[PDB]
RNA sequence: UUUUUUUGAGCACGUGA
């Protein structure tokens, strides 16, 4: 609906200039800007652009959202309403079954609220689960009710405690 | 004592984050961060004098300048 | 503790070298 773009998985050494210049490609920006630490001025791996059509920031998620940079595929997802409401909502889930899979998480998870990101983590020397993963939901309550909802249960399939505690840091 | 070695220079331009100074006792034009800066920046601008110290950014080997404060 | 880093002091001149 708006015209604010959030970029995820950036490269620690991309810059505003090289962002822009990505994004110019698609039409006209008011703002562009990468996340980082103040005093360090390390990347926070993320960076919101403005576009100023509507035209415009629509196309460059249909466009640039997935594109690989330097062994980072971008993800160009619509920025949500930040604020309060938005923080607390990356849930650490552990003990799942390892026969986890993606569609399985949204079972799960799906009902409690609407999802941002999740990645099921595996031993990719293995490449099959270690039976843990991530969820972030949109708004805060919604995390709030999962993790009440499921911290301590058997899933629908395996038979062993979750644990669902907020995300460290 | 003696050890923090302390230079001086000109404001030269401003971004919203950062800027840059020109040296008088060295010939380099330094790019400074805003989180080197002390005090009131809401009220500083082109040709404000400035004391500080040249270092390189310890992350990106720039040559940058740290701990700018000014003397106006 | 993820493609370390999904809601905000442009950390390279504000901008497709």
């Amino acid at each position: 609906s708006n015209t604010n773009l959030i970029v995820n998985y950036l490269p620690q050494d991309m810059t505003d200039r090289e962002l822009y210049a990505l994004f110019r490609a698609i039409g006209p920006i008011n703002t562009c800007r990468i996340m980082r630490d103040y005093k360090t001025g390390y990347s926070f791996g993320y960076a919101f652009v403005d576009f100023t059509s509507e035209m415009d920031s629509q196309r460059a998620i249909k466009v640039l959202n997935g594109i690989t940079v330097r062994n980072k595929r971008l993800k160009v997802s619509y920025a949500r309403p930040g604020g309060e409401s938005i923080k607390d909502t990356n849930l650490y889930v552990t003990n799942l079954p390892r026969t986890i899979t993606d569609d399985q998480l949204d079972t799960i998870f799906g009902k409690y609220g609407s999802i941002v990101q999740k990645n099921i983590l595996r031993d990719k020397l293995t490449g099959r689960p270690r039976g843990v993963a991530f969820v972030r939901y949109n708004k805060r309550e919604e995390a709030q009710e999962a993790i009440s909802a499921l911290n301590n249960v058997i899933p629908e399939g395996g038979s062993q405690p979750l644990s669902v505690r907020l995300a460290e840091e | 004592g003696a050890m923090a070695t302390r230079e001086t220079g000109i404001i030269e331009k401003l971004l919203h984050s950062y800027g840059f100074i020109q040296c008088c006792e060295r010939q380099a034009r330094l790019f400074f961060h805003f989180s080197q800066f002390s005090g009131n920046i809401d009220h500083l601008k082109i040709g404000d004098p400035v004391e500080f110290e040249m270092t390189y950014d310890r992350r990106t080997g720039k040559p940058i300048a740290s701990q700018v404060s000014k003397i106006a």
